[PDB]
């Protein structure tokens, strides 16, 4: 039996055990559960707009403190008159104030120039924050649609505008969408489709730091996966500035002197910060950059103190060892306190006071006691957050900052205990045993007290491997804007060029994945680290020199075509198979599904020239039963290539051969299937070898009609002026020689066979005979388009008669495209060895709806890995959605941090008919519409408004869209629709149904 | 975390030896003691047996049927349990489980299909089932093993459509049955995988 | 002896209802530990068995709570305060008093509940040419039907080999194949149902 | 007088406009108010 | 929550019989082993005995040297457990834990001072601490039982005041010495509280 009472309570006993061990380590997750800062983002007093350059203000001891902005047109003469009590002045003679807070971009986001003229500079400065605390982490902020993500901003309510009960002039609907708190938060998690909670968090100088401490809960509580904290004070007005004063509060020269003797007030400074927070499980088990760990934060309030505006120190006191309580640690641990530091000769005072009682009455180490005001100013719900990128770029650089301002230390404060030192020297900080701590301070006007815990980020990344690659990953950018593409390379060929030493394969990784795809894409493949900084020289200025350049809005998902004939060389896989591992697996196991059929393995052909043959008196790969099999091969295996590095098909065509690659690709027949095919069919096509042959001509479709006759008639139609003529050598060589003579050249291709004619059913008893029933037809995996029937139709068609139909009648090629355009795929891959037929799809496109995008793999005479990785960045510079976790799933590749998004910034401020003559109509109405669109949607500069741009990415909400379908119903007197802005997407579409709708 | 990754799949005839092997991964594995247990096609599980932990000396407890035979050992060097089948009878047709206990089972891994039969691989022969005048439907029988994959309308028909599960005959092999019940001229088609084979049929009463 | 233990084998469980599972043990499981002996453990429906409960009432990590346990030494009682998808399966009673365990039990059976359903008795006499090869096997299909309690009997038994079926997402009904394997000459020699969801016996031969 | 059992707040997400409602995101704060409090949807009587 | 609220204190001569009581409320006590652990004045604790749980099958085990005299018992219905302490000896002269299992005390309950001493109940016998020439003391020796408190300027002084812990000679009286530590005077009160013998005492060189 089970050894009675030894067995089993001893094996229910470790159970009850490790559940145990299981439902604490869940208590431990669910309380103090370190959470991760992801990334950063900052824009600070000063030139500070991004975390790395806050260091060099803060390690070399610059203040922030210069004047008071004049770019928001503020009065500046009645702020400051002799009186100090005169009503409208203020006090402080300066400040860290951004300046550029005043402008921003609005055609970024889905935000209309109006719009963005009505949006408050706190919400309009933390929508880039979040964008670039997005693309800082390795996140593209365009993947987190639908994510539980929350949002957490401090902010500070200030009048901006004319009074919401006035209205204005063009803000009239808007005001409320800008001058309100609520939306600054829900408005982030609108334009980057955050489905977490987006909460605004309001309680002055400590917001931020309290917005934090929310989010790290919404962490320790798996409400969201990921959080957006922070805080941002802008001030648009000099209003509290005038108030601030009247209490006299205000520093004179507007500097934080913290915790100095020669204080004269707290100061105020304008700023903005923003944590990317995820729990450090979740952060190190999806790779995201750990920069620093939030371990505890604790918010209370000042209670009854001495008045609402004066500290508390027992409040204090009880918040910074609440903080250290719920993070697990004790005073010694924090190494290095950044308290609030107010600046003013009584705030200072009470607050080190309750710095000495959590930390300096246990102290084994000086406490290094700094404030980010001295360097920067009061921040109010910035600062909480500002103090926290300090510490964290201390951290990530080893180096305790100066507190300036803080020479003369305060007479006021006990300092002879010596357990708290103030840092008015750079004291070196470095990594060593104990884990590095510390701990931000915020005790905002209002009364409540917070401080949260930083830890350094636990240095398990270390244990990187190294290596190298022949893979020449693109490096690909995209922005909203043509300048802003032109500013994406600039700025990155500046960061190459001032951080040297970055590996190829690093920067293409955070590129490809940490960067949105927007509608201006930029894509090369490097070489080498001059190579690269020389395009990233020319696109910086516009020149597209060794790279794709593509505007492609509204394009997501390729199309997979497959050109028949055309590449005689056939001397380019080798190198592709020499240098690609998949094409050297993909067409290995293609050529032995051929082999027991068609002997020829295609590895002794591959690795041979194009002359190879001539040698051997045989022309260029005419054979056709040896020819036919090595195109198929070589074709499933470039379509294999594609689809590894992450671009799968949308729809499939195939040419003439392209059929079977259609079959093997899309699941609808097996690799042994198609081969079988292909193999059995070049030796019933090769039994053909007399006077047969095709002739591709750009003669005309319509007079070719005509021509048809001596046996020669069309075979496929590839395009407008692109034809494909199959017959005898009654016509073949008189059509050149009656064509050559006006500017019209018959290009007879190298081949002896016709297709797509009358004389393949002569073998119809052989190709029904020497194929057999064993590919079963079966429903495959990608939607094809017969080039048979011209037609979308099923998967399941495809059999020995398909074959022979295929090769029966045309293959309207120019017709399976247009249909193409037309189910709404525009992007097409010539998955080839050279793309025969490319201008022939931009000629469909030029002459009927909208211009084609022609990506090709690889060209003739070019198979290099460097070739195929500018085929990547051209299907992607084209719209292609390539997949860059493929590409990149492995190759040694680690995140880098890169400049963010050049936002393209302009100042918007706010202070407080025709009788059907011609197609000349349809431009008129085109630009009619277009003028009441930049109307309505406040485009002052009427100029352009992006006419592939939609309704949805310019700001045409309601009052844009309603204004907009009521101006057109008043200029061409029609009756649009309500819902007609979601009828018709784009003007594009609008202006077509509008002059359509002419009767 | 933890898991009792398996392996040891294969054909085997009445009278035959086969391996179950089962790695521990995530937990000190001396002290847990291992048990088989199997799952008979048509019900729930029976226990086949349980080796004591190393430290509880090791001894082990079958089932009457499959005592001896069966042996049960493990080893914490290279951390693994083997299962070793001997003369597999054809009541050994079963799905056995890796169990993390004695007494206690508690991951049960992942679970391997042992399949015991003396049958050969061939295709189905497809037979019809003409409705009475409805539903329409055909036959798989005359089958095995058990890779099986059946649609009508050649995957264009989903609602309606119910694929029987496999029926094991005396003679060993396996049976199944597709139907659609849908007023109307039906195809039906059957991949056999190990042998490939595929059959069409379509019904007409 | 052996404590041979009884389940309410069919029964059934609906979204958004609170269900209470049952078990009845001979001798009492109640240790002089105090702890009581038992286990409740669930298999999902072609995968691997789980461990929901042991010692009676208590958890296993990583089981949500939606399952609950207790009872005496004799009745054990698991009510799932909410039943969704992952709480469908086969629920096992499990004695630690005696182990030798030759078997888990019937185990309970744990279905959607909806209504009662019509079943469609269906009867597919044998192809021609089904007739060469010396087999034959006429089908009696029940379809769309609710619980699966019922036998098929083969009149004018003990040749029909059983198939019962997968129970769906959108209908959670049953389907049900009796294999009536035939021979040359008895062929030239009818199903019927007891089905709950009518009374008479409906009879339709081939 | 009454015991809060479980709440939750759910952004709208990537709506038609800032000020217009999404009809998928409310359903999933109405549902993890609702795997918070570990009830279901038929015990709620009521709804304001 | 859970308590183990004792009782059975008071007066014991060598020789005599004791009820140490103990009433478990928060759990079933019929599954948990009553055990009664002992600390001798000094030092840490001592096991005294355990009796097994009712169903285990109320097996007493005590230790050697109480093995017999004591009396382990206990009851659900009322839920209450005895230490029937019979014959006690100057080894009793200590406090008595009530533990919550017989190989793992959990709760210790409260802790009840059994005393046993021949000695009586009289005031105590102020003698001063004369400083050599500093430190200024006084006695209290000669008292028992155990209340007490001394205090330096009568409750004025109290940087500086330490009374030294209780003190057992031989013939079973309470020694106590209570000092101060500051240069000069002093006055000390001693409160013997079973018998009301308050005696106050100056102290000079
Ligand atoms: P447009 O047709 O989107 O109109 C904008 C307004 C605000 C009119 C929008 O239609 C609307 O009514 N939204 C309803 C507001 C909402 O989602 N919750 C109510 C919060 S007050």
């Amino acid at each position: 039996m089970a050894s009675t009472d030894s067995e089993k309570v001893a094996e229910y006993l470790r159970r009850a055990t490790l559940d145990l061990r299981a439902a604490r380590q869940r208590i431990r997750e669910l309380e103090g559960e370190p959470v991760a800062v992801v990334a950063m983002a900052c824009r600070l007093p000063g030139g500070v707009s991004t975390p790395e350059e806050f260091w060099e203000l803060l390690s070399e001891g610059r203040d922030a403190v210069a004047g008071l902005p004049t770019d928001r047109g503020w009065d500046l003469d009645s702020l400051f008159h002799p009186d100090p009590t005169r009503s409208g002045t203020a006090h402080q003679r300066g400040g860290g104030f951004l300046t550029e807070a005043t402008a921003f971009d609005p055609a970024f986001f889905g935000m209309s120039p109006r719009e963005a003229l009505a949006v408050d500079p706190q919400q309009r400065l933390m929508l880039e924050l979040s964008w670039e605390v997005l693309e800082r982490a390795g996140i593209p902020p365009t993947s987190l649609q639908a994510s539980p993500t929350g949002v957490f901003v401090g902010l500070i309510p200030q009048e901006y505008g004319p009074r919401l009960a006035e209205g204005g002039e063009g803000v009239e609907g808007y005001l409320m969408t800008g001058t309100t708190t609520s939306v600054a938060s829900g408005r982030i998690a609108y334009t980057l489709g955050l489905e977490g909670p987006a909460i605004s968090v309001d309680t002055a100088c400590s917001s931020s730091l309290v917005a934090v401490h929310l989010a790290c809960q919404s962490l320790r509580r798996g409400e969201s996966s990921l959080a957006m904290a922070g805080g941002v004070t802008v001030m648009p007005t000099p209003g509290m500035l005038v108030d601030f004063s009247r209490m006299n509060s205000l520093a004179p020269d507007g500097r934080c002197k913290a915790f100095s003797a020669g204080a004269n007030g707290f100061g105020m400074a304008e700023g903005a910060g923003m944590l990317l927070l995820e729990r450090l499980s979740d952060a190190r088990r999806n790779g995201h950059p750990v920069l620093a760990v939030l371990r505890g934060t604790a918010v209370n309030s000042d209670g009854a103190s001495n008045g609402l505006s004066a500290p508390n120190g027992r409040a204090q006191v009880r918040v910074i060892q609440q903080a250290l309580a719920e993070s697990g640690l004790g005073p010694a641990d924090i190494d290095a306190v950044e308290a609030h530091g107010t600046g003013t000769r009584l705030g200072d005072p009470i607050e080190a006071r309750a710095l000495f009682e959590a930390y300096g009455r246990d102290r084994e180490q000086p406490l290094h006691l700094g404030s980010v005001k001295s360097n920067l100013g009061h921040t109010q719900a910035a600062a909480g957050v500002a103090g926290v990128i300090k510490m964290v770029l201390a951290m990530r650089a080893g180096t305790l900052p100066r507190t300036l301002h803080a020479s003369e230390r305060s007479k006021e404060i006990d300092w002879s205990s010596g357990a708290i030192s103030l840092l008015d020297e750079p004291e070196p900080w470095p990594a060593g045993a104990r884990p590095r701590r510390a701990g931000v301070s915020s005790f905002g006007i209002s009364g409540t007290n917070a401080h949260a815990i930083i830890e350094e980020a636990p240095q398990v990344v270390e244990g990187e491997r190294v290596e190298a690659g022949d893979v020449v990953a693109p490096w690909v950018l995209s922005a909203s804007s043509a300048e802003g593409l032109r500013a994406q390379a600039a700025r990155l060929a500046a960061h190459l060029r001032e951080h040297p030493g970055q590996d190829p394969r690093d920067i293409a990784y955070s590129l490809a994945t940490g960067r949105a795809a927007l509608p201006h894409r930029a894509a090369f493949a490097p070489v080498d680290e001059s190579a690269a900084l020389r395009v990233l020289d020319g696109l910086a200025t516009g020149n597209a020199d060794g790279a794709a350049v593509g505007t492609s809005r509204a394009q997501q998902r390729a199309v997979f075509v497959f050109p028949g004939q055309g590449w005689q060389w056939a001397g380019m896989a080798v190198d592709l198979l020499d240098t690609s591992p998949v094409f050297a697996a993909a067409l290995r196991e293609c050529a032995d599904a051929l082999e027991p059929h068609l002997d020829f393995e295609v590895i002794p052909f591959l690795r041979a020239e194009a002359a190879r043959r001539e040698q051997d008196a045989a022309l260029s790969t005419e054979r056709v039963d040896v020819v036919q099999p090595v195109m198929f091969a070589v074709m499933v295996s470039l379509a294999s290539m594609w689809r590894a590095h992450g671009v799968e098909p949308a729809a499939v065509i195939g040419h003439s051969q392209g059929e079977i690659a259609a079959a093997c690709v899309a699941g609808a027949l097996s690799l042994d299937d198609a081969a079988r095919v292909v193999a059995l069919r070049s030796r019933v096509i090769a039994t053909m070898p007399g006077n047969k042959g095709m002739a591709s001509i750009a003669a005309p479709a319509g007079e070719v009609r005509a021509r048809i006759g001596d046996r020669v008639e069309i075979a496929a139609v590839n395009g407008p002026r692109s034809v494909v003529v199959a017959g005898d050598s009654d016509e073949l060589d008189r059509l050149v020689a009656s064509c050559t003579t006006e500017c019209i050249r018959a290009k007879r291709l190298a081949v002896d066979y016709a297709s797509h004619s009358s004389h393949v059913e002569t073998i119809r008893d052989a190709l029904h005979a020497e194929l057999g029933e064993d590919f079963h037809p079966l429903p495959g995996f990608v939607p094809f388009f017969s080039t048979v029937t011209g037609r979308w139709t099923q998967p399941d068609e495809l059999d020995a008669g398909y074959w022979y139909r295929n090769l029966r009648r045309t293959v309207r090629f120019a017709d399976a495209v247009r249909a193409l355009a037309e189910q709404g795929y525009r992007t097409f891959l010539e998955v080839s060895a050279h793309p025969i037929l490319t201008a022939a799809i931009e000629e469909i496109g030029d002459g009927s709806g909208a211009d084609l995008s022609a990506i090709h793999s690889l060209r003739r005479g070019d198979g290099s890995l460097a070739d195929f990785g500018e085929a990547l960045s051209r299907a992607f510079a084209a719209g292609v959605a390539v997949d860059w976790e493929s590409v990149h799933l492995g190759t040694g590749a680690r995140r880098v941090p890169l400049p963010t998004y050049p936002f393209q910034r302009e100042r918007v401020w706010l202070e407080p008919l025709a009788s059907l003559p011609a197609p000349e109509r349809e431009k008129a109405l085109f630009e009619l519409v277009r003028s009441h669109a930049a109307a309505v949607l406040g485009h002052a500069s009427a100029e352009r408004v992006p006419a592939d741009q939609a309704f949805a990415e310019l700001g045409v909400d309601s009052l844009s869209a309603l204004e907009l379908r009521n101006r057109l119903g008043a200029a061409t007197g029609v009756r649009l629709p309500t819902t007609t802005v979601f009828d018709h997407p784009d003007v594009r579409t609008l202006a077509a149904h509008l002059t359509s709708e002419l009767g | 975390e933890v898991q009792l990754v398996q392996s040891g799949g294969g054909l085997v005839q009445p009278g035959r030896s086969l391996r179950l092997s089962c790695t521990a991964s995530g937990f000190t594995f001396g002290d847990y003691a291992m048990s088989w247990v199997r799952q008979a096609p048509g019900k729930g599980l029976e226990w086949v047996g349980f080796i004591r932990s190393k430290a509880y000396g090791g001894t082990t407890e079958y089932a009457a049927s499959v005592k001896g035979r069966f042996t049960i050992s493990r080893d914490d060097s290279k951390s693994i349990a083997y299962l070793q089948m001997n003369s597999l009878k054809t009541e050994d047709t079963a799905v056995y489980y890796c169990t993390r206990g004695g007494t206690l089972f508690d991951y049960w891994g992942q679970g391997t299909l042992v399949t015991v039969s003396s049958a050969s691989t061939k295709g189905p022969s497809v037979f019809p089932l003409a409705p009475s005048s409805a539903a329409l439907g055909c036959l798989v029988k005359d089958y095995f093993p058990e890779p099986v994959t059946v649609s009508w309308n050649s995957g264009a028909l989903t609602s309606g459509v119910h694929t029987f599960p496999a029926v094991l005959q005396s003679s060993g092999l396996y049976s199944l049955s597709s139907v659609v019940t849908v007023p109307s001229t039906y195809i039906c088609n059957v991949n056999h995988k190990p042998s490939n084979t595929k059959v069409d049929k379509k019904v007409e009463p | 002896d052996v404590v041979m233990t009884q389940s309410p084998l069919s029964l059934p469980v609906t979204p958004g209802e609170p269900a209470s599972i049952s078990c009845r043990s001979s001798q009492s499981l109640l240790h002089s530990n105090g702890y009581n002996y038992l286990d409740w453990y669930l298999q999902k429906p072609g995968q691997s068995p789980q461990l929901l409960i042991y010692l009676g009432s208590n958890r296993a990590s990583g089981v949500p709570d939606r399952f609950s346990g207790s009872g005496s030494g004799t009745d054990f009682t698991l009510k799932i305060s909410r039943v969704e998808a992952e709480d469908v399966g086969v629920y096992y009673c499990m004695q630690s008093l005696q182990t030798p365990r030759l078997t888990f039990g019937p185990g309970t059976k744990v279905d959607i509940k909806r209504t009662v359903a019509a079943p469609s008795v269906f009867i597919f006499p044998p192809s021609d040419e089904q007739l060469k090869s010396g087999t034959a096997s006429v089908v009696c299909l029940l379809n769309n039907f609710y619980p699966r309690g019922a036998k098929v009997q083969w009149k004018v038994s003990g040749n029909s080999q059983e198939s019962v079926t997968e129970q769906d997402s959108k209908d959670s009904t049953y389907s049900l194949s009796s294999t009536l394997t035939l021979s040359k000459a008895d062929y030239e020699k009818a199903c019927e149902v007891t089905h709950q969801g009518l009374s008479s016996p409906v009879t339709k031969s081939f």
